[PDB]
């Protein structure tokens, strides 16, 4: 059973700004969704810098998405993130990619941004 | 045969349908795809190409300014605010608003457009034609705004077309489609289709071409999941186009 996180604004406050990775996966072919724990990434820059690398957040993603298979379930290998993909603030701000799909996100104030959308994956084999 | 219209000279990748978020298209997969933009240079709605000198589009994107002078158009491009070398910046010079219906608006080129494999016009539809409900088709534009990756980037999905009959059944559009409009979409397993924008192009391919057979509606074009889109039905208005063309 997993239940998802809460929206930003009714976290409770950080001292470490950090990027809340709740996603779900889409299996390539069926289209069907694939729940994931969401799960946290810590930022320090402008711990993952607050220049994040797209090529990063999907390793980080691949390798929760092969901590967490049950006896029942099978691996799945992230593809890319889905057009569906955004990165936001605590007010629904969208922060977007540069061409070398990097993302900056602010060093002050401290805060947390979340990371929601789908990932395309398929099985494993 | 040096370029015809609905044949595009870089296959498009034909993105499955349900794909959640689409599709980036192969770069000029496109061609006739259009960008109507402010003097400013803002894009803000869609447009397809028809003919060298012709872009169709709708009437809603109009509102603002009814002074052609007030649009510019954008052909051959793939991304939405960085743009390319090559893409065409075409001023438009008068504005032709559909008067039975108002819901679509022609905009003819202040100069023609150089036909390249970049910039092909798609081609109109028979008078009257009915495509046939799951007829496959595509939807195509920079619609949606919201991704954090790829932003800009023009996008594709694939939807059947929703025979009106059914379109209109309580649990969908409840009755509020005319015979002037059509549907595309999925009722089942289906999600958002919000990569046209309005004005944008919805094609089909037929026997072995891209055939323009609605204009992505404002607001109602832009469907949420199992919910199906609604487009002007471009058939029902053909003649008032060769017409429009053929005297201007």
């Amino acid at each position: 059973m997993i239940a998802g996180p809460e929206a930003l604004l009714d976290r409770p406050s950080v001292n470490n700004s950090q990027l809340v990775v709740s996603v779900a996966g889409t299996v390539e072919g069926t289209n069907q969704d694939i729940s994931l724990k969401f799960f946290e990434i810590d930022l320090t820059s402008r711990a993952m810098p607050h220049k994040l690398e797209k090529a990063d957040l999907l390793k980080a993603i691949q390798e929760q998405l092969i901590a967490n298979v049950h006896s029942n379930d099978d691996y799945f290998e992230v593809i890319d993130f889905a057009s569906d993909a955004t990165i936001t603030d605590r007010n629904g701000k969208v922060y977007f990619a540069d061409k070398d799909g990097s993302v900056t996100l602010p060093t002050q104030p401290v805060q947390e941004f979340l990371l929601s959308g789908h990932v395309r994956v398929r099985p494993y084999k | 045969p040096s370029f015809d219209c609905g044949k595009p000279q870089v296959e498009p990748k034909k993105c499955p349908g349900r794909v959640v978020g689409g599709c980036v298209a192969h770069p000029h997969s496109w061609p006739w795809q259009v960008s109507l933009r402010t003097r400013f240079g803002m894009h803000f709605c869609g447009g397809t190409l028809i003919s060298p000198e012709w872009v169709l589009t709708a009437a809603h994107c109009l509102e603002k300014s009814p002074r052609p002078s007030s649009y510019k158009v954008i052909l051959g491009a793939h991304q939405e605010v960085n743009l390319e070398p090559h893409v065409q910046e075409i001023e438009v010079s008068r504005l032709f608003l559909e008067p039975t219906r108002k819901d679509i608006a022609l905009l003819k080129l202040s100069s023609p457009a150089v036909i390249t494999d970049k910039v092909i016009p798609a081609c109109l539809p028979s008078p009257n034609y009915v495509v046939a409900d799951r007829t496959e088709c595509f939807i195509t534009g920079w619609g949606e705004t919201q991704g954090t990756f790829g932003a800009g980037l023009l996008k594709e999905a694939q939807l059947p077309v929703i025979e009106n009959k059914v379109c209109n059944r309580y649990e969908f559009l409840n009755g509020r489609v005319q015979s002037t409009e059509l549907c595309a979409g999925h009722l089942a397993g289906g999600t958002d289709s919000c990569q046209g924008d309005a004005g944008g192009p919805l094609v089909c391919f037929e026997k072995d071409k891209y055939i323009l057979q609605g204009v992505t509606s404002w607001g109602l074009g832009c469907a949420r999941p199992n919910k199906p889109g609604v487009y002007v039905r471009v058939s029902r208005f053909v003649t008032w186009i060769e017409g429009v063309m053929r005297n201007n």
